[PDB]
């Protein structure tokens, strides 16, 4: 992200979340099973305005 | 541990110790889990259990086919020498 943006400049950002279920690679709790069809994940994001 | 006389090392912590508190207890855990989705018989995968073949060897089938036929020339006779 740029330190700064000058009247009348446009910045471009860019930004990177891990959303965890599992502790790491190697830890598995908190991990989901995800193998029941009809039955959705839900993941909201509520975004900068 | 050496005690060295008179000075002597007190002959325990005594009454005297601050009780700093009563919390002290774990309440215990009481609880129900679940873990119960749909399970679907299948995975995807892209292979497996195969034992894949690293060289095939050579692999043919089989023709013959014709007739016997023949143009043919002969020696010529000789004079016989012995018998």
């Amino acid at each position: 992200a740029p330190a700064t943006i000058a009247a009348g400049a446009t910045g471009e950002l860019t930004m990177y979340y891990w959303v965890p279920l599992a502790y790491s690679e190697t830890d598995l709790t908190g991990a989901v099973l995800a193998n029941v069809p009809q039955s959705k994940q839900r993941l909201k994001l509520e975004f900068a305005n | 541990a050496l005690i060295n006389p008179q000075f002597p090392y007190a002959g325990p912590v005594p009454i005297p110790g601050p009780a700093p508190t009563e919390t002290m207890p774990l309440l215990n855990y009481r609880v129900e889990g679940r873990i119960a989705g749909i399970q679907q018989a299948r995975q995807f995968m892209p292979f497996l259990q195969g034992p894949h073949r690293a060289v095939a060897e050579q692999t043919y089938h089989a023709i013959g086919t014709g007739i016997q036929m023949g143009q043919t020339f002969n020696q010529p006779l000789i004079n016989t020498q012995e018998g």
